[PDB]
């Protein structure tokens, strides 16, 4: 709305490798999590389709159809709720205590739906996770959280 | 510019300045490179130098010169902590295929026809990405050493 | 010439020259041999080692005679550069009849006589072309180690 953030258009030339002003469709998930956005993989992807916007062409931008797919991603930031994400680790693991096992997390987070590859995963755990193979996740999903 | 840097190019004014006198003409550059073996030094050479300049080699006139072609000039304790960074367990050198895909995804002054010169004279080691070291040496002091 | 390799060439130049003026003449050749075992040094091995110059050998002058004569000297990591690409699987030793076929069959330099000459003090492993290694230490420092 500007609230005109014209930061927004600052990281697009940050993004964009050729300087020409033009994003292609592969950054654009990435690039809307980079703005404070987190729409799912399969979301990103079913409104390209949705507008008859093949991914697997070469692809362009121009920041007049970046904008409003920011946009319309911006409403879906209210299913962010950090009650259910410390609720979901916390039926993943027995006791009073929140620790899930090293390699249920891992293996969970590479092989259970949007599949994140396993360098991400140890990109993720890497510091939270001590050698004892316990991560505390009231401290790991306060620290993924906190970008 | 550190302070030592330019404590360097002080006396480096100071070896091709044969005359003392605070200003680097064109008899010093001939006479600094004919002690160093150059006999045939040409003076087409001594007046293309000399055209780099709007002025006479003063210590401040030499340091603007370098500074202005040395923009991007990073001395050897830096290059090896971003290199450090990129080999974060310590010692190994890091591969020739993880290098070319940082430098390209990343930015692009790492586009690869840049990497391709980049392995072209600095060798393969040091073009692959594997050793490392040898690299930050030549880039603040260059030529084969 | 890269500059490690000059620097050697002036650590054996500051050796032989052991009146330290810059220039070795007939008595730093005959006290240099004299203190490496050499008694008997004639002196026509010193009157032949100055016939191959044409003036006094300062460092300038025992540069460009042994750039003469080592127009195709390759350091030991350039030779095991060349001959990992010959086994690009790692650690084996190529076979001795593969380096006698790809020698002549791609260049002139690789003909048979020669060969013959490259099994002659090099010896069969390295000769046969199975062995590695010991043969870019022989060619970047000779005799038998």
């Amino acid at each position: 709305s500007k609230a005109a953030a014209d930061d927004f258009k600052e990281a697009f030339l940050l993004f964009d490798r050729t300087g020409d002003a033009k994003i292609t469709a592969s950054q654009v998930g990435d690039i809307a999590r980079a703005l404070g956005q987190n729409p799912t993989n399969a979301e990103i992807n079913k409104i390209l389709g949705n507008p008859s916007k093949e991914e697997m062409n070469a692809a362009a931008i121009t920041f007049e159809e970046f904008l409003p797919m920011l946009q319309a991603a911006a409403n879906n930031k209210d299913q962010g709720t950090f009650e259910d994400f410390v609720e979901g680790l916390r039926v993943f693991d027995k006791e009073g205590n929140g620790t899930v096992m090293g390699a249920e997390l891992r293996h969970v987070l590479a092989t259970l739906g949007e599949k994140m590859t396993e360098e991400e995963v140890e990109e993720l755990m890497k510091g939270q996770e001590d050698s004892n193979g316990c991560i505390n996740y009231e401290a790991f999903v306060k620290h993924i959280m906190s970008v | 510019f550190d302070e030592t840097e330019i404590e360097d190019f002080k006396e480096a004014f100071t070896v091709i300045d044969q005359n003392a006198d605070g200003i680097i003409d064109k008899d010093d550059l001939r006479e600094t490179f004919a002690a160093m073996g150059r006999l045939n030094v040409k003076n087409e050479e001594l007046d293309a130098m000399i055209k780099e300049a709007s002025g006479p080699i003063n210590f401040t006139v030499f340091l603007t010169m370098f500074g202005e072609k040395l923009k991007g000039a990073d001395p050897e304790d830096v290059i090896m902590g971003a290199f450090k960074v990129l080999d974060p367990d310590g010692k190994g050198s890091i591969k020739k295929s993880f290098l070319e895909e940082l430098l390209t995804t990343g930015g692009g002054r790492f586009t690869p026809e840049e990497i391709k010169n980049m392995w072209a004279a600095f060798p393969p080691d040091v073009a692959g990405n594997v050793d490392y070291k040898n690299i930050c040496y030549v880039i603040t002091h260059g030529e084969d050493a």
